């Protein structure tokens, strides 16, 4: 079972990767389908969002490259038919807010298991499972711990299943960068420990995507637990200010106990419509980025990471004002890099 | 059979000599075709002079420029064949003055003689690449702002080399080398049997 | 009382409002525009169905791309598609915009508008008949009727 | 023969006449009368789903492949329908069917490429490919518009009765 | 499945398409329909075959039903004629 | 076999000229009725 | 009670405001040989409610612009227009104001800002050019609009709109003062930016403040314009066409007010379909050259008619 | 940049797609530089790769308001190169549908002009009449617009049995419909203002910038290629060119309303005097054989097969043939090698010249004036962009 790769390399060409991608509608997802579609791969995108929302993905895929299937996580049968004819399964199912009808376990461990489980029954050559970086089975945030729980299980349902483990991602439409920039509405921008001792290493979304895609088309990655990290680390302080810097909005980093702040996250979490902050998110935000001692991701998988400052201008531009909208990054001052 | 009126064939032929004598210097060949039309062929240097005589001569007033075009015969050393078709509202008639221009040997501009040519000359530069000296503002008219290559040249691929699609990653329209999903089927149509010229 | 029921009914209302009043922003690139002006005209009144004669790029619910989307006009189409509201739709009209049409192999014509704007209903025909556009606008109305945005919210 | 569209004393009667035209907007009132008049005329619109705008037999509409009454598809893959298509829409590849006869393995009309010229209707010797009456085939997805032999043959079977009536009415003319 | 039995296969990377949407295939396949057609008996050595209806048929051809050994088959209708 | 042709004797005649009617109350008469209205109103 | 009397006088007008768009999209239709909207609901009655719901649901995109001079502008437009119905004297008014017409003139004048604020807020060229021209003709027309009223008042005796019901107990103020009615009607057409004078929404010209306004903001001005369309027509139906008033039965006043207002509201609908739009300078050429000299002179005639005809109106 | 402001491609005011980069000191236009090619599609290069009969459908699309009149120009051109001329009935047909098409264009130009000006009821009034005309096209060709009826050797198929009668009923009444528009716009106290004395073009300047259309006729120059150089049987009819004086937007308009009137005079005649006969040349060499003949005669099949698959095989030569399309002089310069597919086919578009004049017409004019002048040139971007 395979498809000899013919063509010159662009759209309307063939690469031979038929791939179910269950959580494509996501920020990371959007990018994964982009490269897969650019390369000419056959992409099956399972969806449970309404057809109007899935429209953005149609255009990057060539005619007949993208197939959309109706799928429900609780219904095992839907996952069954999606992987019927795929040979690569990529799992990006994740959320930050435990929803009424889906718990962190479900979105991270429960569902992503059933999926790979079926994929095996199907006989998919490889499964790529994505879990957050620094995910201990004991990490504070229920999210991270639960994700850790999953990366274990799925091994047993699907052995030698690649497990890329990305850091918080930097990209347009990302949270890491937009969240902080959107603190503008808040007059003061709380920062636990005044934004210190939680060094963070962002990674451009594309780098992550390209990396993921390259995995699909490389035999070197099997059972590998890569870690796409980034080109430079940062104390949360510079990051926050830098953001506000490009956004050209004032910065008032205010110390507030994580204790009390976990409570603020609880407050937003209470909100019915997509809580903006999450008790877990808060914790995750402060969880310091771990140093790198694992299977190299970017570069190792073939893409050289892209510095944050380089593309930050595009992600944070929408947050500027009438005039600030015309400033460029090089007249602006890039913040210092703290490896710690 | 078309209703040819020899009355015309003669009168236009006679004018063709008239012009040939009046401007011995630039007219190389003058011929009245069977359709019954007339075409005075001029050296490229005679662009300004031959037109002006036709625009402003009592016995040949050719006030409006119907068209300025450039066939491209790749075999011909001078690739382009700029053809100017002109109309006489008074004496009622039309004459075509055609010159030859190579790719990097520019022709003079007649925007002075007829301002109609301001646009057509820009059209000839954009499609074929001939350049017109003394043109007020020569710049691509029909092709895209960043287009590279002159399209109507016989040596330019129909589909071209670039096509546009919207890319989400970059959230902006982006050229890519053309990749066609059904190439233009190039039917060979010429028959190996000719028709004995009448 | 089951909210699920309460939700469906509500959604329907929402769908009825958008589907009854679709204010089309038409481009009229090319000629298929003449066949749409005919729809707006008296034999086949678009307004009767709630489609307004025309509106600006903002107040417009649906964009009808009529005519060849040439490479120079391709950046614009997008701009205007990107300048419309959150509930927006695109009805490609004409073989020249469904695919490439008579000018598919040309160097200046985008082979389809669905390469520049996501397209919801493709209306076929070189001058797609005005009745056919009307059929296409009516099928967009059935597409909207089926959309169930709040029930997915509730079940999400 | 020519005509002057707009080629052109002062008397109280005249002036008073002209001044009244400017002062009491007499001609403007004339225009209002015309629109009030139509308000009273019957509207020309048709209930689109219930009543349909009339199309006579030559209407080109949507492509279909016909079959002989016996049940043998008419096309014999001469492939000049492909030759004369202006848009390169029809793609035909053929091979001798086991019967020994000549039939098309693949006949694909790309309707998005097609500009509905109706020459294919013209060119076919057996008149296998016809411009069918239906104009309402708008489709949600681009792929549906591409049509293979099975869709066109199915289109042919569905509309054969009207296609036969339409060809019956117009063949003397052709 | 179809006329020339198109069978995107259990391992093809294209059979993915029909998922949740049916395939276009034909009942009353033509391959068997003329085979179902009776052999038009004739008296004359040669016979015509307008296809039935003249202008609304096929370019008229004359078939040589001269050998009972073979029932002439007009290359256009696939109709066998029994001398 | 029949060919659509003009009916025998030709068709009837069509109008190719504007038939716009120059109909209006004369200006003096128009002003007088108006001025009379104001005079009555003022009184 | 007074609260109930605020629902009535508001809702009723809002519901009627919705039915004007419908009677606009059908009367324009039949004039142009087309049925107009009849398929949604019965005879299109549900049509106005339908797009209202579509408009509010669609995203109110805030341009990459002010965020207040943007949201203040539609609020001001709806607030002033619905407010000006407060003192209108149908039968007897809700809030009778001794200087009532000055209230109506002042409240109208304030709406010109909404146009100015929306145009500055959009921060795109089409909006600013449209707003500057729009503000220009609105206040230009205000100058003749005000003088035309001052001529009226001097023959009414007071600024209170309630007095005209007693002034017009024997004859409409059209008979006298018809020359100004016409000039009040044309000025009412300019101030509601309706057709003959509608270069603001001129589409071919500046596709204009409403350009960046979509969904809820679009609607509020929108609602405002149409309510105004009625209010100004209603002011014509009190000041110049005086509906018969019988003290014993107050509703025949409102019944005829209903009839005259609808017909004059129908008239600007009929004007729109019938006439091409005037040029920007052609519009101001009319007011400053054609109308202002007529109005100022007829203004003096209305200070003289009272005195030498010994008809000085009774104050109060 | 004197507040340079792109008129913008998406604008109801701009027919189709026109970026008019205009620098305006407040509401006055200092300079108009129209941009073109927003609808270039390659029509001239594509034709070189297609046979003569499969390039006929391109001409309908070049300026599709005037669907057929354009087809006649290519027809004539291909007929000249072959020295073949169409049969008598076909000629009258082409003049019959040639004129019907002129009306269709003028109803488009006059009513669309008003919609940009702001008058919207004339468009709905006359689009109903248009509709009725389309139906003629459909019942003759099969397509409402983009017919492909006028082919290089005559028309494709005789008129249906009954069309002439209906092209009468309509013609018998259309006049009143033009009359109505009139009572609405010709003398409107306001149409005149926005149109009168706007875009005046001198006579000498109009010839110089190659205007060649109503635009010339409106300035008082008397030139109708249909009377000066008769094509088809426009010689046997009798019509009056509507010349104009004080050329300006209003005068030319009046001219377009007058040719709508004169075309009804030409249509009447064509119905009164159309000859019995064939509608396509009898040379199977140029015109495809009748289907009864190709299905019973060998020489006819061979001629059907070769004509559809390969082509006319026009003799080598070049011609510029111009007709009087509704917009103005539409001409095809068709250079041709002996091959069945053309070598060059520059389409002269009445419109490439007219737009150029926008600059010399709209000087010291307001934004609204520019909208009025684009209307008085009947710019269909298909012909300009080709
Ligand atoms: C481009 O701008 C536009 C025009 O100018 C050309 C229009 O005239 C038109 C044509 C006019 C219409 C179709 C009317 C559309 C507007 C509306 C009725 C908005 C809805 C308003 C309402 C809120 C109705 C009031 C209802 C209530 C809230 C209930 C009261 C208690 C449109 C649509 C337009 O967009
Ligand atoms: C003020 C803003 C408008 C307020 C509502 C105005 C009336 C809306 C209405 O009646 O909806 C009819 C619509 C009618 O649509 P429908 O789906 O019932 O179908 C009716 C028939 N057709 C399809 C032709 C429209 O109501 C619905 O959509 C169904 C659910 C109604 C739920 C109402 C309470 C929530
Ligand atoms: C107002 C009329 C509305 C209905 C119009 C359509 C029906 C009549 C059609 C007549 C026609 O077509 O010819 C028009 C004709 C056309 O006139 P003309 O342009 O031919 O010129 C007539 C004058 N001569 C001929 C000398 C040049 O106009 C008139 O008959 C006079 C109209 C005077 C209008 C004065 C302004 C309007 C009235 C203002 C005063 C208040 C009136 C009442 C207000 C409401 C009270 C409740
Ligand atoms: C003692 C005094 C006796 C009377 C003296 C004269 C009073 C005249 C009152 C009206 C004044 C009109 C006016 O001043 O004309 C402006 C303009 C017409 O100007 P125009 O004809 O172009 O010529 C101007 C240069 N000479 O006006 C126009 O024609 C353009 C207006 C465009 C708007 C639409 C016009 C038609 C309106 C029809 C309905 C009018 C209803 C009036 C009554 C309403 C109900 C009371
Ligand atoms: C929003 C902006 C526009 C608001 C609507 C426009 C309201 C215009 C009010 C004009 C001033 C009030 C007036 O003229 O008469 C009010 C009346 C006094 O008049 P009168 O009764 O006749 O004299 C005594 C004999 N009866 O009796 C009174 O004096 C009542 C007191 C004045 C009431 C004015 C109306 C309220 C205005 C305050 C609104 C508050 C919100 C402000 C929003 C913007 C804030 C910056
Ligand atoms: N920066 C980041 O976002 C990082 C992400 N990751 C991991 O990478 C993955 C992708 O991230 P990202 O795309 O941002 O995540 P998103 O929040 O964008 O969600 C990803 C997709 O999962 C789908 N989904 C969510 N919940 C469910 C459910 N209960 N059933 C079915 N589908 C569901 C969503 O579809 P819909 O919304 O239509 O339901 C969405 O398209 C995540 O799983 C995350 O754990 C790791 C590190 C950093
Ligand atoms: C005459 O040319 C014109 C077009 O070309 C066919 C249009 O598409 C359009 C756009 C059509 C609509 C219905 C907005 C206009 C306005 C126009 O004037
Ligand atoms: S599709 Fe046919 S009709 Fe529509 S634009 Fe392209 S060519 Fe003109
Ligand atoms: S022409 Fe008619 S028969 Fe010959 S191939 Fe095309 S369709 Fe089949
Ligand atoms: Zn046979």
């Amino acid at each position: 079972h395979a498809v000899i790769p013919h063509g010159k390399g662009g759209r309307s060409s063939v690469s031979g990767v038929v791939a179910t991608v269950f959580g494509a509608t996501g920020f990371l997802g959007r990018y994964v389908v982009n490269h897969l579609g650019r390369m000419g791969s056959q992409v099956i995108i399972p969806y449970r969002c309404d057809v109007y929302d899935i429209m953005h993905l149609r255009l990057m895929g060539d005619l007949g490259q993208l197939t959309f299937l109706e799928w429900d996580a609780r219904d095992k049968d839907s996952i069954r038919k999606a992987v019927q004819h795929s040979n690569v399964v990529i799992n990006l199912i994740g959320r930050e807010w435990e929803t009424r009808n889906f718990d962190f376990e479900d979105v991270f461990v429960n569902i992503p298991r059933a999926i790979a489980q079926a994929s095996k029954e199907a006989g998919v050559e490889r499964f790529i499972h994505v879990s957050h970086l620094n995910a201990s089975m004991k990490s504070s945030s229920k999210s991270l711990r639960s994700k850790a729980v999953g990366e274990k299980e799925v091994r047993s349902v699907f052995p030698e299943a690649i497990i890329i483990r990305p850091s918080d991602i930097f990209g347009r439409e990302d949270r890491f960068l937009n969240h902080f920039a959107n603190y503008r509405w808040f007059l003061a921008v709380p920062l636990v420990s005044l934004g210190f001792k939680t060094v963070k290493q962002p990674v451009y979304v594309a780098d992550v995507s390209k990396g993921i895609v390259n995995a699909t088309k490389d035999p070197d990655a099997v059972g590998k637990t890569f870690a796409f990290t980034g080109p430079n680390r940062y104390l949360l302080f510079h990051l926050v200010k830098y953001i506000f810097g490009m956004t050209h909005r004032t910065f008032i980093p205010y110390p507030l106990p994580l204790f009390v702040y976990s409570w603020i996250g609880k407050l937003f979490g209470l909100s019915p419509f997509e809580p903006w902050t999450t008790k877990d998110k808060v914790e995750r935000i402060h969880i310091s980025d771990v140093m790198p001692t694992d299977l190299p991701g970017l570069e190792d998988l073939g893409v050289q990471p892209t510095p944050l400052e380089l593309k930050s201008i595009e992600v944070l531009r929408r947050h500027r004002t009438y005039r600030w909208l015309s400033s460029e990054i090089e007249e602006t001052k890039p913040a210092k890099t703290v490896n710690y | 059979v078309r209703p040819r009126s020899d009355v015309t064939h003669k009168q236009l032929s006679a004018f063709g000599e008239y012009v040939a004598e009046i401007l011995p210097k630039y007219v190389q060949q003058v011929q009245v075709s069977c359709l019954d039309e007339l075409e005075i062929c001029i050296h490229p240097d005679g662009v300004i002079p031959t037109l002006t005589f036709l625009r402003d001569h009592t016995n040949a007033q050719f006030k409006s420029l119907a068209d300025l075009t450039a066939v491209d015969v790749p075999t011909r050393q001078n690739r382009f064949e700029i053809v100017y078709n002109l109309l006489s509202l008074r004496f009622n008639s039309r004459i075509r003055v055609k010159t030859y221009a190579d790719e990097l040997t520019p022709i003079d501009s007649i925007v002075s003689v007829h301002i109609a040519a301001n646009w057509y000359e820009r059209e000839v530069w954009d499609m074929f690449g001939v350049f017109f000296f003394n043109h007020p503002d020569l710049r691509r008219i029909l092709t895209d702002y960043g287009f590279e290559g002159h399209p109507f040249r016989k040596d330019f691929p129909l589909t071209g080399y670039v096509e546009l699609r919207y890319d989400d990653e970059v959230k902006r329209v982006v050229a890519e080398p053309v990749e066609l999903a059904q190439e233009f089927r190039k039917f060979d149509l010429n028959s190996p049997w000719e028709a004995f010229p009448a | 009382s089951r909210a699920e029921y309460v939700v469906t009914k509500l959604d329907d209302l929402i769908n009825w409002a958008r589907r009854s009043s679709l204010w089309p922003m038409t481009f009229g690139l090319a000629c298929c525009a003449v066949e749409m002006m005919h729809m707006a005209a008296p034999r086949y009144d678009m307004d009767r169905f709630g489609v307004v004669f025309r509106a600006s790029p903002r107040q417009a619910d649906v964009m009808i791309v009529a005519g060849t989307l040439t490479n120079k006009m391709a950046p614009a189409l997008r701009k205007v598609y990107d300048q419309m509201p959150e509930p927006r739709y695109v009805v490609s009209m004409g073989s020249c915009a469904n695919g490439g049409g008579y000018y598919h192999y040309s160097y200046s014509v985008v082979r389809g508008c669905d390469r520049i704007v996501p397209v919801d209903i493709y209306v076929p025909g070189c001058p797609p008949t005005a009745e056919a556009l009307l059929y296409g606008i009516l099928q967009l109305q059935r597409k909207i009727k089926r959309e169930q945005k709040l029930k997915i919210w509730y079940r999400r | 023969t020519y005509k002057y569209v707009n080629k052109k004393e002062v008397d109280m009667k005249s002036a008073t006449d002209n001044a009244a035209r400017i002062l009491m907007w007499t001609e403007l009132i004339r225009g209002l009368g015309m629109t009030l008049s139509y308000l009273f005329r019957e509207p020309a619109t048709i209930n689109y789903p219930f009543e349909k705008g009339p199309l006579s037999p030559r209407f080109r509409g949507e492509h279909a492949l016909r079959r002989y009454p016996s049940g043998e598809e008419r096309c014999i893959a001469c492939k000049l329908c492909e030759a004369i298509c202006p848009a390169q829409a029809i793609t035909i590849e053929a091979e001798p069917r086991a019967d020994g006869s000549r039939r098309t393995t693949r006949y694909d009309i790309d309707m998005t490429k097609c500009i509905y010229c109706g020459f294919c209707q013209e060119a076919c010797p057996v008149d296998a490919i016809v411009e069918g009456p239906n104009f309402e085939f708008s489709t949600e997805t681009h792929e549906e518009l591409l049509y293979n032999k099975e869709k066109l043959l199915n289109n042919g079977d569905k509309w054969e009765a009207e296609i036969a009536a339409n060809i019956q009415a117009d063949y003397l003319y052709r | 499945i179809t006329h020339t039995g198109q069978v995107y296969d259990e391992k093809d990377y294209r059979r993915v398409r029909f998922v949740d949407r049916q395939k276009e295939v034909n009942e009353n396949f033509a391959i068997d329909l003329i085979a179902q057609q009776p052999v038009n008996e004739v008296e004359h050595r040669i016979i015509a075959c307008d296809g039935g209806g003249g202008a609304l048929g096929h370019p008229k051809v004359y078939i040589n039903l001269d050998k009972e050994t073979k029932t002439g088959t007009c290359g256009y209708c696939g109709l066998q004629f029994k001398q | 076999v029949k060919q659509d042709m003009p009916p025998p004797g030709g068709y009837g005649p069509i109008d190719y000229k504007r038939n716009l009617p120059r109909r209006g109350l004369s200006g003096y008469s128009m002003f007088a009725v108006g001025i009379g209205a104001l005079i009555f109103g003022y009184w | 009670m007074f609260f109930i009397n605020i629902l009535t006088l508001l809702v009723p007008i809002l519901i009627a405001m919705a039915f004007l768009t419908l009677v606009e999209r059908k009367i324009l239709g039949y004039m142009q040989l087309r049925k107009g909207p009849n398929i949604v609901g019965p005879y299109g009655i549900l049509q106005p409610f339908a797009d209202a719901m579509k408009l509010f649901m669609k995203e109110p995109m805030r341009p990459l612009t002010s965020m207040s001079l943007f949201i203040i502008a539609p609020t001001l437009s709806l607030t002033l227009a619905l407010s000006l119905w407060v003192p209108l004297p149908m039968p007897h008014p809700l809030i009778n104001l001794n200087l009532g017409i000055l209230f109506i003139l002042a409240t109208s004048s304030l709406s010109v800002y909404s146009i100015l604020w929306s145009g500055w807020a959009s921060n795109s060229k089409y909006s600013l050019f449209g707003a500057l021209r729009a503000v220009a003709q609105t206040i230009s027309y205000e100058v003749t609009m005000a003088i035309i009223l001052l001529s009226v008042l001097l023959m009414n005796g007071s600024y209170s709109l309630q007095t005209l019901i007693t002034t017009q107990e024997h004859m409409w103020l059209l008979l006298p003062a018809w020359p100004m009615a016409m000039m009040w009607f044309i000025s009412t057409l300019a101030e509601t930016n309706r057709a003959p004078f509608d270069l603001t929404e001129g589409e071919s010209e500046l596709v204009g403040f409403n350009v960046e306004y979509a969904a809820g903001p679009f609607a509020l001005f929108f609602m405002a314009e149409y309510t105004n369309i009625i209010l100004m027509n209603a002011l014509t139906t009190i000041i110049f066409l005086g509906p018969l008033y019988y003290i014993n039965l107050p509703e025949l006043y409102s019944t005829n007010f209903m009839m005259e207002a609808l017909l004059l509201s129908s008239t600007f609908l009929w004007i729109r379909a019938s006439y091409p739009r005037f040029r920007y300078d052609q519009l101001m050429h009319l007011l400053w050259k054609n109308f202002l000299p007529l109005t100022l002179a007829l203004c003096m005639w209305h200070i003289s008619l009272p005195i030498f005809t010994a008809g000085v109106p009774p104050y109060m | 940049t004197n507040m340079t402001l792109n008129f913008g491609p998406q604008h109801p005011a701009a027919h189709g797609v026109l970026r008019l980069v205009l620098e305006l000191s407040g509401e006055m236009v200092r300079k108009c530089d129209p941009h073109i090619g927003l609808l270039h599609r390659g029509t001239e290069k594509l034709i070189e790769y297609k046979t003569y009969l499969q390039a006929l459908p391109y001409f309908d699309r070049l300026d599709y308001v005037s669907m057929m009149c354009n087809e006649q120009a290519y027809s004539i051109a291909v007929e000249k190169l072959l020295n073949i001329q169409p049969p008598p009935r076909a000629q009258w047909i082409r003049v019959l549908f040639g004129e019907i098409t002129r009306i269709l264009n003028h109803i488009m130009a006059v009513t669309t002009h008003a919609l940009d000006i702001g008058a919207m009821t004339p468009f709905f009034w006359m689009f109903e009449e248009r509709e009725k005309m389309f139906e003629f096209y459909e019942r003759v060709s099969g397509a409402r617009m983009h017919a492909a009826y006028i082919r290089p050797g005559g028309v494709h198929q005789d008129l249906p049995l009954g069309l002439l009668d209906d092209i009468y009923e309509f013609s018998k009444n259309f006049s009143l419909r033009i009359d109505e528009v009139e009572e609405m716009l010709t003398n409107n106290r306001i149409w005149r203002n926005r149109t009168v004395d706007i875009g005046v073009v001198t006579a000498e300047d109009a010839l110089n910038y190659g205007f060649s259309g109503v635009m010339l006729r409106g300035s008082g120059i008397q030139w109708d290629l249909r009377k000066t150089q008769p094509y088809d049987v426009y010689d046997q009819v009798e019509f009056d060119v509507p010349i104009g004086s004080r050329g300006d937007c209003y005068d030319r308009y009046l001219c377009r309303v007058e040719e709508m009137r004169q075309s009804l005079r030409i249509i009447e005649q064509c119905l009164n005097k159309m000859p019995p006969g064939e509608i396509k040349v009898d040379d199977a060499k140029v015109s495809p054989p009748k289907r009864a003949e190709m299905k019973t005669s060998m020489e006819s099949l061979i001629h059907h097969f070769k004509l559809y698959t390969e082509g006319y095989q026009v003799p080598p030569g070049a011609t510029y043939t111009a007709i009087e399309a509704p917009k103005g002089e539409f001409g095809v310069y068709l250079v041709s090698d002996g091959s069945s597919r053309p070598y060059r086919c520059k389409i002269k578009a009445p419109g490439f010249a007219h737009l150029a004049g926008l600059d010399k017409m709209s000087k010291g004019h307001m934004l609204a004036d520019v909208v009025a002048i684009i209307g008085t040139q009947d710019i269909v971007f298909g012909e300009i962009d080709r």
